[PDB]
């Protein structure tokens, strides 16, 4: 009976509003003019038609309440209509120069050849007689969501809106721009709203860079300015070294700068998945900002032509909540690129459904291990942003020349770990160690197992010294050395084959140190190969089946093996795991037939991002791409159809 | 080897049934004792009682429209029988039994092309390998029973070798649906199937036929059938008659007066393990598990009664008088209908104690 | 909980095969961990 | 305004007609298990009067969990009774 | 026993109609449910 808490309403402040929006129809006459035949068979940079096939899209899933695609204002349930108005030339002026008004201005009046010349001059931009109005109206709705947000109208808004804004500079446009839309409407606000609109964080995915709004606030701290695209200074727009990501403020607005430059194209999922797991949000939080804006670009979807990229619309959804788990819950997107309507419109689609609040979906492959550019790219991005802000140092080792005259005093290694390793193959296996005399090399140059003159089918195994994961301590700096191992690679065939009754030969040759390619060890092989050859192989009386076995490089001493003698009758196959190598091309000089048998009887495994495939000779000797990197990786891959190759090659 | 499994109905089952005792018990008893006849009236009774035993949204004059057959849930099919429960059950205790390796086969038999269709709604979703041997099959799948290029001018392509450690292989138990129809109609359908074991869904299917005594004899093992046994019913009469130690319009009409007489069976057995007698049926012996009741012992039962409900005051007229389908429909019809109001009415009150 | 997750797992065999349970809960949840340790269709995680 | 001004005086015809929503998330509200009948396991105190220290795993514990949600008007339930008309955006399940 | 009635009079009913999707209440809670199946 006793009431003891008297009923009382809910107390929250995100969504019992509704999401902003803003359209026009009016925002669809700033086009181009018919130049040459070539325009219908090329996808029209920036045509009207975005619009109203995202809109179409749109009232097909409930969400707008609008059967036959007109403005109204009754927009249904989910979603609130926020009107346009023209933006006065004062908003237009807090980013640009005064001359760029006038432009604008005499545009209005231009005949029809003149605004010909106008497209034919633009810095990649086309002007006509409907582009003053039509390029004031998407400033003016930016400001007008941008209100609707931070005095709270609306819990969030979305803008679709034409022409882009992100490539004008406040000189001049340059970059299918006539206005920049980010920048008016971001001063606009500070200006408005210096109490609590007072730390704005700006981000841009759109592939080209935003220079112009780069510059804009370049000089700005209380705009954190953030541009992910693909650099490639040479060919892709924009071209400017405002894009590359050194670019990190002056002045005051050190560090409160940021360009993300992609090495290459075709990124997906795990790429976005990833970057944003590591680098926004810690930024993002020490920045602290009272409103984050969107400058939205849908030119790298899954399905563009432009882009080339395959990214897929849940990782967007991923990205807008990550976005509006960042700020209080002000959120503003503007849209600035797009070329494939389809992608832009399930892209579009599936933003607009998380920012009206559904949760973002799985996304479609959690699995694609991103490409090694994109890595070291950020590891520099993250260096610079480590000297700026305090969130990357102390966690990835930053905090914020080893010498050329101790060289004379170091530690030798190869003998090291080759003694040792000839200790623990000797002491379970046995091994011989065969002298190559008239050749000054180690002594443990090489070994073979017992009784080797009587064996048929001899397996020589030829390889490098082995390769060394150590421990790199994050806490601080360098790299912890008695937390390392050995990553012996070749040693699943030594007891592979001593599982079936083979000569078994090892055979290291050690590194040139200081050297960028081990030729000398290239030499030393050829050497150790041809000698080996003459002065042993040809004296075993009992022999059949040979059978080699090539990691990384020396392959040389094979190919020169293979080319400088005839020795293809007791050899049956030959096989090496380059790996990441340069390709050793066959030099035949008995005969060209043992070419054939070459490149016939032959496995050699080479990455995916090797150099070849972005189609090789026979000369090469039948090669193959693999899909792993990492010689440790492949060989423990595919050590099965390397047996059942050399299995299927004998009897 | 035959065996036999107690099963009772639930309280809806025994509702619609008195529903039925009330429109035929004055037509029954004046047979005992172009509208329709009271051959097709027994007929009609028999086949009606059987029908509400399984599943009685089966009682309707129409087909389920076999697009809401696989939109439901498991639960709203086995809140209609108690049948269906216990079936269910068995379902997932040979499903869920401990398996050295057994790829076990069972064919089940249900009555009519209505009661195969819930049948393949229910397991679609379940771990098995279920092939309707009768046509217009519910989702028809395709299990079927057991009995490099990359250079120019080459040629290795061991991807065929390669492809062997990687493609996988499916193991769900065999189960086979059909009708004792179409089983009649042909032969030999479960000498094909060499299954291990028989669970006749409908308890009456006169074991020794062609089709089942070519798979009795191909067996070295005696083959054992189990039949769902109601505790009383118009078919457990004749069950009686058989398990110890014209013509069929009479037995009809004996065994659905047993089971008018027998409906206020008052003893009712439980104590069905179901894995042991899974596992009993599966190495086919004769162990104890199931239960040797085997009858039930014989005006009075002609009166119909519902479940008395708090507050409720529901009562029957009895259609002392002709029926004709028309009328009978319509009549079963605002039945159900005054039957619905009373429950819903009768319920929608009963909060306010709990409350305060 | 191990009662409710076998219950889960062995009653709805069409729409649910693997589940995740966390235990923020400070003290390690420790008869929670025996019931499903040797199990793989669920993966346990415990801060403590 | 503007000359733009796209002028259509005509009954314009239905495209996409009006679909509820496909959404999966919040047509439904949220369930909630409380019921009174937990709250029996309590100590039973043998040593001395401990009551200043009593038993850390509480009946008492529930209820303080249950009264601070209906402080905000998601429970309309005054005097704290796990009973149907809680509210709108949650939803009792019975415990058995 | 009144969800058992209401439920079984609701669907495919009797020969007359004298008295006779979003919430998804008829298993249609599309998450691992129909790729959940075979489908040859
Ligand atoms: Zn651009
Ligand atoms: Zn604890």
């Amino acid at each position: 009976r006793q009431v003891i808490v008297p009923v009382c309403m809910p107390k929250i402040h995100y969504s019992p509003l509704k999401t902003g929006l803003c359209y026009d129809v009016r925002m669809r006459y700033h086009a181009k003019i018919f130049t040459s035949y070539f325009e219908y068979i090329d996808p029209h940079p920036e045509d009207p038609r975005r619009i109203y096939r995202i809109y179409k899209i749109l009232a097909e899933n409930g969400l707008i309440n609008d059967p036959t695609l007109s403005g109204v204002d009754d927009l249904g349930d989910l979603m609130l209509k926020i009107p346009v108005r023209a933006a006065t030339s004062e908003e237009i002026l807090e980013v640009h120069t005064k001359e760029h008004l006038e432009f604008i201005e005499s545009t209005e009046k231009m005949s029809r050849e003149e605004l010909l010349k106008e497209t034919e001059k633009g810095d990649s931009v086309y002007f006509n007689n409907d582009s003053y109005a039509s390029a004031r109206l998407p400033c003016g709705g930016a400001i007008e969501a941008c209100k609707a947000v931070v005095e709270g109208r609306v819990k969030n808004s979305l803008a679709v809106v034409r022409p882009p804004g992100h490539h004008a500079e406040p000189q001049a446009a340059g970059g299918f721009c006539l206005f920049s839309n980010v920048a008016v409407a971001a001063k606009n606000i500070l200006k408005n709203y210096p109490e609590s609109v007072r730390r704005i964080m700006i981000l841009d995915w759109d592939i080209h860079h935003g220079n112009g709004t780069q510059k804009s606030f370049y000089q700005d701290d209380q705009v954190l300015y953030v541009s992910l695209h693909r650099f490639e200074m040479g060919k892709y727009y924009p071209g400017t070294i405002q894009g590359q990501y050194d670019q990190t403020g002056e002045g005051k607005g050190e560090g409160f700068n940021c360009n993300i430059t992609w090495p290459v194209g075709g990124v997906g999922d795990a790429e976005y998945m990833w970057a944003f797991e590591q680098v926004v949000m810690p930024m993002g939080r020490e920045f602290k900002p009272d409103l984050v804006i969107i400058s939205s670009g849908f030119d790298a979807a899954d399905g563009d032509t432009i882009g080339q990229c395959h990214v897929t619309p849940s990782c967007y959804g991923h990205m807008t909540h990550m976005l509006k788990s960042l700020a209080r819950g002000n959120l503003c997107v503007v849209l600035e690129g797009g070329y494939n309507l389809d992608a832009i419109a399930r892209s579009a689609l599936s933003v607009a459904k998380v920012l009206i609040g559904e949760p973002p979906d799985e996304l479609p492959d959690p699995l694609s291990d991103p490409k090694p550019e994109v890595i070291e790219m950020i590891d520099k991005v993250i260096r610079l942003q480590s000297k700026y802000w305090n969130c990357f140092r102390r966690r990835h080792a930053n905090s914020g020349p080893i010498n050329d005259s101790i060289i004379s005093k170091n530690f030798p290694l190869q003998k090291a770990i080759r003694q040792q390793q000839q200790h623990y193959l000797s002491d379970e296996f046995n091994f011989v160690t065969l002298p190559l005399v008239s050749m000054d090399l180690p002594d443990n140059t090489v070994l073979c197992t017992p009784n080797i003159s009587e064996s048929n089918t001899i397996i020589i195994v030829v390889h490098d010294t082995s390769d060394i994961w150590a421990k790199r301590n994050v806490i601080s700096g360098t790299i912890d050395l008695s937390s390392s191992v050995i990553i012996d690679n070749s040693l699943d065939f030594i007891k592979w084959g001593l599982d079936r009754k083979y000569g078994i030969i090892d055979v290291n040759i050690p590194l040139t140190l200081f050297e960028p390619d081990n030729y000398s060890g290239m030499i030393t092989s050829q050497e150790v190969l041809i000698y080996l050859w003459d002065n042993y192989i040809k004296y075993f009386p009992s022999v059949a089946k040979i059978a080699f076995i090539g990691i990384g490089d020396s392959y040389s001493g094979i190919v020169h093996l293979l080319g400088h003698r005839d020795t293809r009758a007791v050899t049956k196959t030959v096989i090496n795991f380059l790996g990441d190598k340069q390709l050793k091309p066959l030099v035949p000089l008995v005969d060209e037939t043992l070419s054939e048998w070459y490149f016939k009887n032959s496995l050699i495994f080479s990455n995916n991002s090797h150099q070849c495939w972005k189609k090789p000779r026979k000369k090469f000797g039948r090669v193959l791409r693999c899909d792993t990197d990492g010689l440790n990786n492949i060989i423990e891959e595919r050590f099965e159809e390397a047996t059942d190759f050399i299995l299927d090659s004998f009897e | 080897k035959v065996y036999y499994l107690p099963v009772t109905l639930t309280q809806f089952q025994k509702d619609l049934s008195e529903i039925l005792i009330s429109l035929h018990a004055k037509s029954f008893k004046a047979s005992i004792i172009p509208t329709l006849s009271q051959r097709q009236l027994t007929y009609i009774f028999d086949s009606n009682i059987r029908a509400i035993a399984n599943h009685p949204s089966l009682l309707v004059d129409h087909y389920m429209p076999r697009q809401l057959l696989r939109m439901e849930p498991t639960e709203s099919s086995i809140a209609g029988s108690h049948k269906f429960q216990v079936l269910n059950q068995l379902i997932n205790s040979i499903c869920f039994r401990d398996r050295p390796n057994e790829v076990i086969k069972c064919a089940i038999i249900a009555h009519s092309i209505k009661e195969l269709d819930l049948l393949e709604g229910l397991i679609l979703g379940k771990k098995f390998r279920t092939k309707r041997l009768s046509g217009t099959s519910l989702y028809n799948e395709k299990h079927k029973f057991p009995n490099y290029t990359g250079y120019s001018k080459d040629d290795y392509d061991y991807s065929v070798k390669r492809n062997l450690k990687k493609r996988k292989i499916n193991t769900d138990d065999w189960l086979f649906l059909a009708t004792t129809k179409h089983l009649k109609h042909d032969q030999y359908l479960l000498a094909n199937y060499d299954i291990d074991m028989i669970i006749s869904f409908d308890p009456m299917l006169e074991v020794e036929l062609p089709a089942l005594q070519v798979l009795r004899n191909n067996a070295n093992k005696d083959i054992p059938i189990i039949k769902l046994l109601v505790q009383n019913s118009p078919d457990h009469y004749l069950l009686d008659s058989e398990i110890k130690n014209s013509q069929e319009y009479e037995e009809i009409k004996s065994s659905l007066l047993y089971f008018l007489q027998a409906r206020n069976a008052p003893v009712n057995n439980c104590e069905i393990d179901y894995i042991k007698l899974v596992k009993c049926c599966l190495e086919g012996k004769d162990c104890n598990n199931i239960l040797p009741v085997l009858d039930l012992i014989t005006s009075g039962f002609w009166q119909p009664q519902l479940t008395k409900l708090q507050y409720s005051s529901t009562e029957l007229p009895l259609w002392d008088g002709p029926l004709d389908i028309k009328t009978y429909q319509t009549e079963l019809m605002h039945r159900a209908v005054i039957r619905l109001r009373d429950i819903q009415d009768e319920y929608a009150k009963g909060t306010v104690p709990l409350y305060e | 909980v191990a009662v409710a997750a076998k219950n889960i797992l062995k009653n709805y065999p069409e729409s649910v095969r693997r589940i995740m349970i966390l235990d923020w809960d400070i003290h390690h949840g420790n008869g929670t961990q025996k019931s499903f340790y040797q199990d793989d269709q669920v993966l346990y995680v415990s801060l403590h | 305004e503007n000359s733009l001004s796209t002028t259509s005086k005509s009954k314009r015809q239905v495209i996409v007609p009006v679909c509820m929503p496909k959404i999966h998330y919040s047509p439904l509200k949220t369930g909630l298990c409380y019921d009174v009948r937990m709250r029996y396991h309590a100590k039973i105190f043998t040593s001395y009067f401990e009551y200043i220290d009593p038993h850390p795993e509480d009946p008492r514990r529930i209820y303080r969990i249950y009264k601070i949600l209906a402080e905000n008007g998601l429970i309309n339930d005054p005097t704290l009774s796990g009973v149907d008309d809680l509210g709108d955006l949650m939803l009792k399940i019975p415990v058995r | 026993s009144m969800k058992s009635l209401e439920n079984e009079v609701n669907g495919p009913l009797t020969k007359f109609s004298t008295e006779s999707q979003n919430d998804f209440q008829s298993l249609k809670a599309r998450n691992k449910f129909l790729k959940n199946y075979i489908t040859l």
